[PDB]
Formats: C-alpha cells, sequence, structure tokens
C-alpha cells in the first residue's frame, strides 16, 4: 500500500499549488522592469564606477 | 589563553638576563609576539617584535643591538635575551600576542608580566588625570604627530586600559572596533590626528590608566596615559 | 481501482494548473521590455587572480562585506580570501576532500561546507585560540551535500542528493524541517532576501518554492529539459533564474507561477553550472562548461558580454552584495575577480 | 669572403621567429597540461626556447653592430668591455642549450622508464630548481674567465668574442677551451644516452603516440650532434694541439655557424615539428 | 602598504607555503575509483589487496588510495583520478547486459574522457564451472555468441578448456568493443580475468597504472 499512500500525497500537493492567486504576466513583467529601472544607477556592473571608486583598481 | 612571564629579577648593571614567556591555551605559532615594558610609575614602552614564523624581527632604538628576541614554537616559549643591561631597563616586561589578518585584533591579550630591576610618531595625551564619578560619561583624548589614517582606509590607533595591579587590556583596535569581551559602553571616535575614547556610564571597574597606541609603523609608540580616579 | 482513480485526478489537476498559468499569460516579458534600450556591451576585466588552490574549485561564496570570500576545492582546502589584496586570511583543512559546496555566514563568524561525506560541517572563524575549528557536523542527509546557505548563525538550509532539503538548528545539530517532494538529486538552492522562502533546483528538471517556517512546497516550476544545476533569486525576491544542462537559462516568476524568459544561444551547446544577478538584477551572469561566463540581459534575453579568463569549466560564480565585482571559480584551480571600467 | 652581415641577420631572424612562435604555443599548451600533471617537459622546453630567443637576440644584435661598425674594435671598444660582454653572452647562449637539452633527455627518460616514480616523487619545485640551476651554472662558466683574471679575446674573423685560440701559451688559457669542449661533449653524450634509452624503451613497450615520440627523439639526437660536434671537437683540437693543429679560420667559422642552427632548430625539433602543432598552425594559417 | 598589511601579507605567504607542501604530499599517492554492481564482488578484490569508503594499499613502495562511493552527478568529482576500477560478475549471464550498459555510461561519460578504466572481470571460477555444467547457455542471452569463435592468435592459459576460453574471450570482447567504439586513444581499457582468490590484482593495477601514466606523459610530450 505504498503506491496508494504516495498517490494521496501527490494529489493533495497539487491541490495546494492549484489554489494560489496568479497575477498577469504583463503585471509581473512590469514589476521586474520597474525594479531594474529604479536600481539601475546603483549597479556598478551595469554602469562601471570611476576608477577612484573601484576597490579593485 | 595564558601568557606567563619568568626570568625577571634583580641584576647588576652591564649584566645579562633571559626572559621567558610560556604560552598555553592558543595556537602560539599563529601569533606574532611583542615585548612591552613599563618603567615604575611610567607608561608603556614597546621593546621588540617577532612575527609568526620568526621571519620578521623588529627592535626599539633604545634596545637595538643589546636585546635579542626569539621564540620556540614547539615549546610554545617566547624568549628575550638581554645584554649590557642599564638602569634605564628597570621595568615590568609584558608578553603580548598579536595576529595580523583582515579584521584581526592585534594586541588583544597581554601577559601578567615579569619584573626586572637593574642596580618616531609622537602620541600625546595632554590630560594626565581626570576626576570621575560612577554613572557619568567620560571622554579621553589622544593626539598624534602624524596622521594615523592609511591610504587603505584603516586608522591604526589602539586603546588600552591598565587597571591598578593588572596587565593592560585592549579596548579599541583600529580606532573604532570594540575588542572581544569589552562592554559596549566604550566607544572609539577619531579622525586624522585627533582621537577620542568615550566611556558612557562609567563604573568602578573602568577606573585605571588608559593608553593610546599607534600601529601605523614601527617603532610602536604609546601615549603618556590618562588616569581615571574617583 | 482506488490507485487508478487517484492518478487520473492528478492529471486533471495538472491540466487545471497549466490552464491557470495560460490564463494569466496575457503578454510576454519580451514584448513588455521591447521598448527599453539595451544594456550595450558589458566589458569586464580580471582585476584579481586568486592562486593557491591545487585542485578543481567547486564552490565560492562572498561575505556580506563584499571583500572577504570563501572558496572550496577538492584538494581538501577551504580558503578565505581578502579580495582587495589577494591575501589568504585562512586555510581550513577539510576532513573529507570531496567538497561540493561552501557558504559564508552573513555575520561573517562562520563558514560551512560539505560534499560526498553527506555532512555539513560548520567552522568557527572567531575563536580565542586563533585557529579555525569545526563547531558542528550536521548529519542526517542520505546523499551528497550539493548546496548550503546560512539563514543566521544558528540556522542553515542544505540541499542533498537524496532528493530532500533540510533546515537545521546548528546549536542542537538536528534538522528541524525536512523539505521533500523532489524526485531527483537537488543540486542547488537560493534564499530569498527576507529568508522566508527558498527555491531549489533538482535533476528532475523542476524548481520548487519552499516555505521555511511552514515547511511545505508552495509552487513547482517546470520547463527545463535536463538536470537543473544552478538557481538564483531575483534581487527583489519575486523571481528566480535557473541553469540546466540543456544550455538554457529560464526566468520564472513567483506570482505569475510560470516561466517568463529563456536565455539560450545557438552556439551554446554546453551545460550551465552557476547563475547570478547583478545588484539591480538587470544582468544575469551564467557560468558554462565551455570555459566561459556569459553575461545576459535579464529583461531582453540578449548576451551582453563574455567573461573569458579560465582554461577549464567555470564551476561557480558570485556577485558581491554591494554589486561592485563578480568572482568566478573554475576547475583550473583559479578564482578571478571581474568588474568594468568607465 | 666567407663572412658577411646577412649571415648573422638571417640566422638571427629565423632563430627569433622560430623561438617566438614556440613561446606562444608553449604558453597555451602549458595552461592546458598544468591541470593534468606538473608538465615538467613543458617547463623545461619553455626555458630552452626563452634562452634561445635571448641567445639569438643579444648575440645577434651585437654581431650586427660589429659588422655595421666596419669591425673597428680598436675605435669603438677601447675599454675592452664589449668583447668580455660578447664572450659571456656567446658562451651562455651556446652552453645553456646543451645543458638544457641534456636535462630534458634525463627528465623524459625518467618519465618513460619510471612513470610512477616521475609522477609521484618528482615535484614542480624540483623541475624549477633544475631549470634555474642549469641557467646559473651556464652563467658561472661564462663568468669563469672574468673571475680568473682572463678576458675573452677577439677571434680571427674579428666579429665574435670567445676564448683565446691563437698562440695559446699558459695552461689556464688551454684549460678554458678544454672545459667548454668537455661540458659540451658531456651534454651531447648524456643527451644521446638518455634519448636512446627512451627510444629503445618505447619500441619494446609498443611492440598510439609511441612512434610519434620515437621520431621526435631521432630528430633531437641527429640535430644536436650534427650541429655541435664540429665546433666542440674543434675547440678540443685547439685546446690540446694548440696552434700546431690545422684549425683554420674558415674551419672554425663554419663550425660556429653549424652550432648556431642547433638553437634555430630547437623550437622546431622539440615543439614545432609536431603533428598536433602542425594541425593547429594549419588552421591558424588558413584563418 | 601599512605595518599590519605587511604582517598580513607575510601570513598569506606562510599559508601558501603549507598549501604547496600539502599538494606535493597529495601527489605521492595514486587515486583510484572503485565501481561495480552489487554482485560484482569489488569488496573482496579490495580486501585481498589490503558516505565514502577508502582503502590504502602499497605496491613496490607506491601508495594507492582507492575510493568506493556507497550517478551522473557525483561522478564529476573523480575527474582527475588515475584510473577507474570497474568490476563485473562475468558468471551471471542475466546481468551481463546491465554491466555492459553500466560500462558504456562510464566510458562515454563527458567528464571521464581522459580516465582509463581497469576492467576486472571478476569471478572467473564461477564462469568456468557454469560453462562446464552446460545448464545455462550464453547464446540464450547473447545471440551472437553462437557464431563467435576463439581467435587463432589468442593465447589461452595452460590447462584451460576451449569452451571456457571461447566464453571468456566473448565476454571480454563485449566490453572491449564498447571501449574501442569511442575515445580515440584518450583513454584505454585494461580488461583482466580475476577470481575470488586471486592475489595479483594489486600488481595488475600497478602495472596498468604505469601504462596510464606513461600514456599521459606521451600526450604531454607530443600534444604541444
Ligand atoms: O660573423 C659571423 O659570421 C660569426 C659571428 C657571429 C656572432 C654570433 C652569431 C649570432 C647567433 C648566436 C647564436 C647563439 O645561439 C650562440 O651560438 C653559438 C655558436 C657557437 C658557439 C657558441 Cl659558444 C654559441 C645568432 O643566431 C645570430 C648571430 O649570428
Amino acid at each position: 500500500t505504498a503506491s496508494i499512500a504516495q498517490a494521496r500525497k501527490l494529489v493533495e500537493q497539487l491541490k495546494m499549488e492549484a489554489n494560489i492567486d496568479r497575477i498577469k504576466v504583463s503585471k509581473a513583467a512590469a514589476d521586474l522592469m520597474a525594479y531594474c529601472e529604479a536600481h539601475a544607477k546603483e549597479d556598478p556592473l551595469l554602469t562601471p564606477v570611476p576608477a577612484s571608486e573601484n576597490p579593485f583598481r | 589563553v595564558q601568557l606567563v612571564e619568568s626570568g625577571g629579577g634583580l641584576v647588576q648593571p652591564g649584566g645579562s638576563r633571559k626572559l621567558s614567556c610560556s604560552a598555553s591555551g592558543f595556537a602560539f605559532s599563529s601569533f606574532g609576539m611583542h615585548w612591552v615594558r613599563q618603567a615604575p610609575e611610567k607608561g608603556l614602552e614597546w621593546v621588540a617584535y617577532i612575527s609568526s614564523g620568526s621571519g620578521t624581527i623588529y627592535y626599539a632604538d633604545t634596545v637595538k643591538g643589546r636585546f635579542t628576541i626569539s621564540r620556540d614554537d614547539p615549546k610554545n616559549t617566547l624568549f628575550l635575551q638581554m645584554t649590557s643591561l642599564r638602569s634605564e631597563d628597570t621595568a615590568m616586561y609584558y608578553c603580548v600576542r598579536s595576529i595580523y589578518y583582515y579584521g584581526s585584533s592585534p594586541f588583544d591579550f597581554w601577559g601578567q608580566g615579569t619584573t626586572l630591576t637593574v642596580s618616531d610618531i609622537v602620541m600625546t595625551q595632554a590630560t594626565s588625570s581626570v576626576p570621575v564619578t560612577p554613572g557619568e560619561s567620560v571622554s579621553i583624548s589622544c593626539r598624534s604627530s602624524k596622521s594615523l589614517l592609511h591610504s587603505n582606509g584603516n586608522t591604526y590607533l589602539y586603546w588600552f586600559l591598565q587597571r591598578p595591579g593588572q596587565s593592560p587590556q585592549l579596548l579599541i583596535y583600529r580606532m573604532s572596533n570594540l575588542a572581544s569581551g569589552v562592554p559596549d559602553r566604550f566607544s572609539g571616535s577619531g579622525s586624522g590626528t585627533a582621537f577620542t575614547l568615550t566611556i558612557s556610564r562609567l563604573e568602578a571597574e573602568d577606573v585605571g590608566v588608559y593608553y593610546c597606541m599607534q600601529h601605523l609603523e614601527y617603532p610602536l609608540t604609546f601615549g603618556a596615559g590618562t588616569k581615571l580616579e574617583l | 481501482s482506488e490507485l487508478d482513480q487517484l492518478r487520473q485526478e492528478a492529471e486533471q489537476l495538472k491540466n487545471q494548473i497549466r490552464d491557470a498559468r495560460k490564463a494569466c499569460a496575457d503578454a510576454t516579458l519580451s514584448q513588455i521590455t521591447n521598448n527599453i534600450d539595451p544594456v550595450g556591451r558589458i566589458q569586464m576585466r580580471t582585476r584579481r587572480t586568486l592562486r593557491g588552490h591545487l585542485a578543481k574549485i567547486y564552490a565560492m561564496h562572498w561575505g556580506t562585506d563584499s571583500r572577504l570570500l570563501v572558496s572550496a576545492s577538492q584538494d581538501g582546502k577551504l580558503i578565505i580570501w581578502d579580495s582587495y589584496t589577494t591575501n589568504k586570511v585562512h586555510a581550513i583543512p577539510l576532513r573529507s576532500s570531496w567538497v561540493m559546496t561552501c557558504a559564508y555566514a552573513p555575520s561573517g563568524n562562520y563558514v560551512a561546507c560539505g560534499g560526498l561525506d553527506n555532512i555539513c560541517s560548520i567552522y568557527n572563524l572567531k575563536t580565542r585560540e586563533g585557529n579555525v575549528r569545526v563547531s558542528r557536523e550536521l548529519a542526517g542527509h542520505t546523499g551528497y551535500l550539493s548546496c548550503c546557505r546560512f539563514l543566521d548563525d544558528n540556522q542553515i538550509v542544505t540541499s542533498s542528493g537524496d532528493t530532500t532539503c533540510a533546515l537545521w538548528d546548528i546549536e542542537t545539530g538536528q534538522q528541524t524541517t525536512t523539505f521533500t517532494g523532489h524526485t531527483g538529486d537537488v543540486m542547488s538552492l537560493s534564499l530569498a532576501p527576507d529568508t522566508r522562502l527558498f527555491v531549489s533546483g533538482a535533476c528532475d528538471a523542476s524548481a520548487k518554492l519552499w516555505d521555511v517556517r511552514e515547511g511545505m512546497c508552495r509552487q513547482t516550476f517546470t520547463g527545463h529539459e535536463s538536470d537543473i544545476n544552478a538557481i538564483c533569486f531575483f534581487p527583489n525576491g519575486n523571481a528566480f533564474a535557473t541553469g540546466s544542462d540543456d544550455a538554457t537559462c529560464r526566468l520564472f516568476d513567483l506570482r505569475a507561477d510560470q516561466e517568463l524568459m529563456t536565455y539560450s544561444h545557438d552556439n551554446i551547446i554546453c551545460g550551465i553550472t552557476s547563475v547570478s544577478f547583478s545588484k539591480s538584477g538587470r544582468l544575469l551572469l551564467a557560468g558554462y562548461d565551455d570555459f566561459n561566463c556569459n553575461v545576459w540581459d535579464a529583461l531582453k534575453a540578449d548576451r551582453a558580454g563574455v567573461l573569458a579568463g579560465h582554461d577549464n569549466r567555470v564551476s561557480c560564480l558570485g556577485v558581491t552584495d554591494d554589486g561592485m565585482a563578480v568572482a568566478t571559480g573554475s576547475w583550473d584551480s583559479f578564482l578571478k575577480i571581474w568588474n568594468g571600467s568607465s | 669572403n666567407r663572412l658577411s652581415v646577412f649571415f648573422s641577420v638571417i640566422f638571427m631572424t629565423v632563430g627569433i621567429l622560430s623561438n617566438s612562435l614556440a613561446i606562444a604555443i608553449l604558453m597555451k599548451a602549458y595552461q592546458r597540461f598544468r591541470q593534468k600533471s606538473k608538465a615538467s617537459f613543458l617547463l623545461l622546453a619553455s626555458g630552452l626556447v626563452i634562452t634561445d630567443f635571448f641567445g639569438h637576440l643579444i648575440n645577434g644584435a651585437i654581431a650586427v653592430f660589429v659588422y655595421a661598425s666596419d669591425k673597428e674594435w680598436i675605435r669603438f671598444d677601447q675599454s675592452n668591455v664589449l668583447c668580455s660582454i660578447f664572450g659571456i653572452c656567446m658562451v651562455f647562449s651556446g652552453l645553456c642549450p646543451l645543458l638544457l637539452g641534456s636535462v630534458m633527455a634525463i627528465e623524459r627518460c625518467i618519465g618513460v622508464t619510471k612513470p610512477i616514480f616521475h609522477s609521484t616523487k618528482i615535484t614542480s619545485k624540483h623541475v624549477k630548481m633544475m631549470l634555474s640551476g642549469v641557467c646559473l651554472f651556464a652563467v658561472f662558466i661564462a663568468l669563469l674567465p672574468i673571475l680568473g683574471h682572463r678576458d675573452y679575446k677577439i677571434q680571427a674573423s674579428r666579429t665574435w668574442c670567445f676564448y683565446n685560440t691563437e698562440d695559446i701559451k699558459d695552461w689556464e688559457d688551454r684549460f678554458y677551451l678544454l672545459l667548454f669542449s668537455f661540458l659540451g661533449l658531456l651534454a651531447l653524450g648524456v643527451s644521446l644516452l638518455c634519448n636512446a634509452i627512451t627510444g629503445i624503451t618505447l619500441l619494446r613497450v609498443k611492440f598510439s603516440h609511441h612512434l610519434e615520440m620515437v621520431i621526435q627523439l631521432l630528430a633531437i639526437m641527429c640535430v644536436s650532434c650534427i650541429c655541435w660536434s664540429p665546433f666542440l671537437v674543434t675547440m678540443a683540437n685547439i685546446g690540446i694541439n694548440g696552434n700546431h693543429s690545422l684549425e683554420t679560420c674558415e674551419t672554425t667559422l663554419f663550425a660556429l655557424r653549424m652550432a648556431t642552427w642547433n638553437q634555430i632548430l630547437d623550437p622546431w625539433v622539440y615543439i614545432l615539428l609536431r603533428k598536433a602543432v602542425l594541425k593547429n598552425l594549419y588552421k591558424l594559417a588558413s584563418q | 602598504v601599512s605595518a599590519e598589511d605587511k604582517a598580513a601579507a607575510e601570513r598569506s605567504k606562510m599559508i601558501d607555503k603549507n598549501l604547496r607542501e600539502d599538494g606535493e604530499k597529495a601527489r605521492r599517492t595514486l587515486r583510484l575509483l572503485l565501481l561495480g554492481a552489487d554482485n560484482s564482488g569489488k569488496s573482496t578484490i579490495v580486501k585481498q589487496m589490503r558516505g565514502i569508503f577508502e582503502t590504502k594499499f602499497q605496491v613496490d613502495k607506491v601508495n594507492f588510495h582507492m575510493f568506493d562511493v556507497g550517478r551522473r552527478k557525483w561522478i564529476q568529482c573523480f575527474n582527475d583520478v588515475t584510473a577507474i576500477i570497474f568490476v563485473v560478475d562475468s558468471s551471471d549471464y542475466n546481468r551481463l547486459q546491465e554491466a555492459l550498459n553500466d560500462f558504456k555510461s562510464i566510458w562515454n561519460n563527458r567528464w571521464l574522457r581522459t580516465i582509463s578504466v581497469i576492467l576486472f572481470l571478476n569471478k572467473q571460477d564461477l564462469l568456468a564451472e557454469k560453462v562446464l555444467a552446460g545448464k545455462s547457455k550464453i547464446e540464450d542471452y547473447f545471440p551472437e555468441f553462437a557464431r563467435y569463435t576463439t581467435p587463432e592468435d589468442a593465447t589461452p592459459e595452460p590447462g584451460e578448456d576451449p569452451r571456457v576460453t571461447r566464453a571468456k574471450y566473448f565476454i571480454r570482447k563485449e566490453f572491449v568493443d564498447i571501449s574501442t567504439a569511442s575515445g580515440d586513444g584518450r583513454h584505454i581499457c585494461y580488461p583482466h580475468f580475476t577470481c575470488a582468490v586471486d592475489t595479483e590484482n594489486a600488481r595488475r593495477i600497478f602495472n596498468d597504472c604505469k601504462d596510464i601514466i606513461l600514456q599521459m606523459n606521451l600526450r604531454e610530450y607530443n600534444l604541444v
């Protein structure tokens, strides 16, 4: 009765994942784009800093 | 962690004496070692330094050529061979461990010291004594002839407390960091050549002499010391 | 009868989830980010080369001060580096040389490692004796240790090859929570910035989102065609990127519960070993089997640049907390520190 | 007649280009093989090619300078310092490849006859110590006449500086010629002995890369002996028989130019004339 | 560079000295990976010579360190071992195809392209008895065995039945056929016929490792 016990657990797990609230991909895409825009200036790899401010000269 | 000194005692002028420092409870070979002496009713004076692995050795000018510092890592013993001893060498000699890596705390542990009796950046502590009362905030000032701020961002200033009858203890290392086992009421603030040690809510245990030491370059020099009395 | 009926309901539930994800797939991330300008060409130079490991480097992790890092190699040596000076701060000899992961505690007082010995060993860096000693050995996994990450000085999450992840109480040495549900070896995990959730990637080509406190799987992310080797949370915690053996990187969204973008090229036919984001999350850096590190535009799926400075597999990489530099570890036994110049 | 500027220019150009091409290939190859093993051969080969690169550059530049100055040693070398420098460079640039080629023969003889002992007992530090010890020993022999109060004398062609060979009287003057010839012949003897053992061992073991290596060893033995034997025997003949021997200037000059090609062909025989190397150069040439 | 930075840099060099000293000590032993099925008997091979099980044995003052892990993911760890000791049970005809597929995965693994395999066809005494009895036929499991003949250039052991010799060469050929199908000389398989009482396995590994290291050196001397 190992398989039947595992089947109940897998079905029960799929119920929890199917009952979550999902936002639109356009809404989710905008949030990722917004975060990148807001923090773009404080990204040294994206915008390299002057050599005076670079610890790895 | 223990540091026990031995070999001190009354010697004739021009004689020779061998001081030993036995280390227990820590990895002796990993720590650099210093000898620091204190003349009676005087401040601390750095004598010599031997690095971990015995590769680097430094001496004070007043003892260079007469003192030899050595260590025996398998025996966990630190040695100081002294020759041509003068009346100026009468002092209590302290054994101090110091390890050096990023974020380490040099001069963190001092030995109990051994007494010997014989028959340059300037660190200034103008205020010799400060009358204090428990529960009141106290500030101690230190000055240096040269800027202790290095180009790497570190400010190599140290604060020590020597309670009456006890060996010095590290309070602040590199001018701002608080040493392990030290209450948070102590705070170190400084800039360039001017430094302040603030002691909020002073207690009975805090009574003692406070020394500021520079570690920017050798020879390491101590301030005169500021005494706190009730 | 009962078993056959139950497995039919699972298929119906999978279609329900697939339809639900398709319902909210109104647009594509590519369409949304078409208007924004590209990041251009990202040029990074090797500022530092960390030498001293004498075998394949398998893992590295930056400390939170963006200056100290810990690397693990299969010469049985854990090394802590001062990246500014290339000085070696510590060298920790490992009891088992088959190390696969290493972690630096956010406080900086502890490091962790473990491999084929099925043990996560905790090392105390701040001792009165002046040496690094083992403080804890976390036993309980029945497979190799693939990844570990500290939550604090007392909690750590480990992923193992026994298909399970565990949350450990370091002081008591016991695993308080076990995270089960992967059908293959879990190869990596990434912690959310608030340390309330973490994602894990396994060899079943799936990524699961776990609740640390509750201890159950919230969401399952599929779409890869081969084993997932790397995973990294987006800096805001609302997305994560994975790297698999199918030469692709995928960006999954937690709230949209689906993949948003794929980062692959026709020339790239090798597996991916490590993934990381820049501080703003605009750049996705991935290490590859072809000895190179490709910098991707996370929003536009464009290859922004290439880090070519290793003569063997890029096994690991990591970006500092301040975003100033990125370190790459490799099977050629060297670590390199990269950043750009104006 | 037999001497001209273009002889030094062409030999220097080919020697520099051959060595420079081998340096680029050795650097890339070492990084790949340093992961599998210590790559002791690639370290020693790099030292040989670098030494030959400076041998053709330093000696070639001075030789062209002497030719351009109309061989006016009296006017432009009154202090007699350039000849001493020229003599030291010439001895070092010729004796070091002979000793380095002898160490490589010993190193690869151990790596074939005793692969486990070579892999486990011998370390990377030992190879670097042996590589540095050979170069220092070659410098010591080069500086030996200077420390022995002697000075390198201008040769009959008046274009290169070496030991005194015309009208040798003192026993110390003939000792340097014998010492240089003995070391050169001893290096050739050890190189022949070790390469022959390595080649014989591979044939017995073979009966994939065995035949490729055997052809390589044959090229090393032939090129090293053919190029350097005429010069080394000539120096021994001058050292023993003195001026009474029929060691004419033309014979001595011709033997020197044969020994020069040993350094020119060293990158080819050791590195460039390899099937793996040729295929890589074929792709690079096409692109 | 400050006074503490010099002391820190001197500490780093003392670390580098001990890193090189330990690396040289690690190179004085040869590392082997032991692989096989449950019925292979690889444990008995190790015991006679003597999460991770390790055994150290010495042959002619040469130290061998063999690791028995007790797999596409953790096999990458043993990317730089000297050799892989793959053990099979040749007596069990039913599971021979499992061993051939198991050997094929190891041989064709992307991270083991330069690792030579020292094959140990274990339990030859059981194989000899199985052929002599005749109850079970290799032809049932392998149809091509019925049309296989012992090569004329083969060198059977003295006092060996031709039926056993024909079976042993067929089983060995199946593994060798996989080995010669790919690799192009990067790695070489070294098959051997061992039993539960054979005491020469350690020397066979030692002799094969000499050829493995020699082949490694020849690539260094030639592939420049
Ligand atoms: O004017 C003439 O025709 C003859 C005089 C030329 C003077 C130097 C020749 C140099 C060459 C140097 C090669 C080195 O490897 C040294 O080679 C030897 C050879 C014999 C004995 C010794 Cl001790 C070392 C270089 O290729 C270009 C240039 O020609």
